[PDB]
RNA sequence: UCUUUUAUUUUUUCUG
């Protein structure tokens, strides 16, 4: 009994055995009286990632599996005789927000700015010349249209 | 497209069955008067890439040693017809039954 | 005016669902001109 | 859907802020919606610790044809005490 | 009548 199990990439047991066996008819047609000592090759759907080849000598199997891509010939194990009948058993299984506005009596006079948030009685505006937010009452500030021009107090 | 024979287990294209039938079981099939389509099935598992009938001990188990080198499935689902089961008493079910 | 070109420096005034290709040239960086908004900045 | 805290009034109809307008803190500069099978905005707000003026904006198409945008923001840094020289 | 986001890791850069 010389049945050796070999690792290979899972999901392609069908295709790897196909390539091996087609190669084997090609070889057996090619050679003359002497023809290579491989007895059987097979696999199982339940046991993926592996094939099982029955052959007499390691160099015969290596010589046979040269030229076959993806087969991991470097991992082979000689399956013990006792494990074979079980392996081969036939039966397995607001409007002020966001608007442009100017200040008119404060240290920041003439500063344009944009209304961001209002907390009641006081509005926060970001200076259009400096990087700062300042809080100041709305009734004392003048609101304009989107575009520069006519100016109106807090009465919109 | 692939179909598996239910008696000897030879697996191959339905086309090649339609041309050449079953090379191993041609005589029995003709004697029983049953076409290869009924005695083959499409459902099979456990392939065998089969080379040495007279020397493969796997083949000695699977009852393929008297057949040609080829393409054999360890399981082929289905029940073989009585008109060949009676005429091949040495056969056993290939699905693991019996 | 909405958008302008890079090389030709020509206006396009395009809208959405339109290719960003310029008409005068195939060059299509497609800069966007300054906003119409009046801008205040103080020397501070 | 989930919009950012940035103010969306500054953004134009195309969804892109034009140069010459301030963007400060978390103010949005690019208006993005990412539909999948409701608008589900995915915009890129401005940095909280950064303030300045949108200097330039460029719209192009990548190799895949998808729209690409690059927005340059300019600010002035005057020396302060903590500045290193 | 409030709530309300800012991926992760691999690298590199420098700062004391
Ligand atoms: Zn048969
Ligand atoms: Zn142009």
């Amino acid at each position: 009994a010389t049945i050796w199990g070999v690792r290979c990439r899972p999901g392609k047991e069908k295709e790897l055995i196909r390539k091996l066996l087609k190669k084997k008819f090609n070889l057996d047609r090619a050679m003359g009286k002497k023809k290579l000592k491989i007895l059987s090759i097979f696999q199982r759907d339940n046991y993926t990632g592996r094939i099982y080849i029955e052959a007499p000598k390691q160099s015969v199997i290596e010589k046979f599996c040269n030229g076959v891509p993806d087969i991991y010939i470097s991992q082979k194990l000689l399956i013990p005789v006792q494990e074979l009948p079980l392996l081969l058993k036939p039966n397995l299984s607001e409007v002020a927000l966001g608007k442009t506005v100017r200040i008119r009596s404060a240290g920041y006079k003439g500063q344009l700015g944009i209304v961001k948030d209002v907390n009641g009685d006081k509005a926060t505006v970001e200076l259009h010349s400096k990087n700062k937010h300042i809080t100041i009452d709305k009734h004392k500030l003048t609101y304009y249209n989107r575009e520069g021009g006519e100016g109106i107090t807090y009465d919109e | 497209s692939e179909r598996a024979c239910m008696l000897c287990g030879i697996v191959q294209t339905t086309n090649e069955f339609n041309r050449d039938g079953c090379p191993n079981c041609q005589g029995i099939f003709e004697e029983a008067g049953v076409s290869t389509m009924e005695c083959t099935s499409p459902s099979f598992e456990g392939l065998v890439g089969m080379c040495k009938p007279t020397k493969s001990w796997v083949a000695k188990w699977l009852s393929v040693d008297h057949s040609i080198a080829g393409m054999y499935a360890i399981k082929v689902d289905g029940r073989l017809p009585a008109e060949v089961v009676e005429l091949l008493p040495h056969y056993k079910p290939r699905d693991g039954s019996q | 005016l909405k958008y302008i070109c890079a090389e030709c420096s020509s206006k396009l005034s395009l809208s959405r669902t339109d290719a960003v290709r310029c008409k005068d040239c195939g060059h299509r960086i497609l800069l966007k001109a300054r906003t119409k908004r009046l801008v205040q900045f103080e020397a501070r | 859907l989930r919009m950012k805290h940035g103010t969306y009034d500054k953004l134009d109809d195309d969804g892109l802020i034009a140069p010459g307008v301030r963007v400060s803190g978390e103010d949005v500069i690019i208006g993005k919606t990412t539909p999948i099978s409701s608008k589900r905005d995915a915009s890129t707000p401005l940095r909280s610790t950064e303030n300045g003026i949108v200097d330039q904006v460029l719209v192009t198409t990548n190799q895949d044809g998808l729209k690409f945008v690059k927005v340059r923001v300019r600010t002035t840094k005057i020396p302060q005490i903590g500045d290193k020289f």
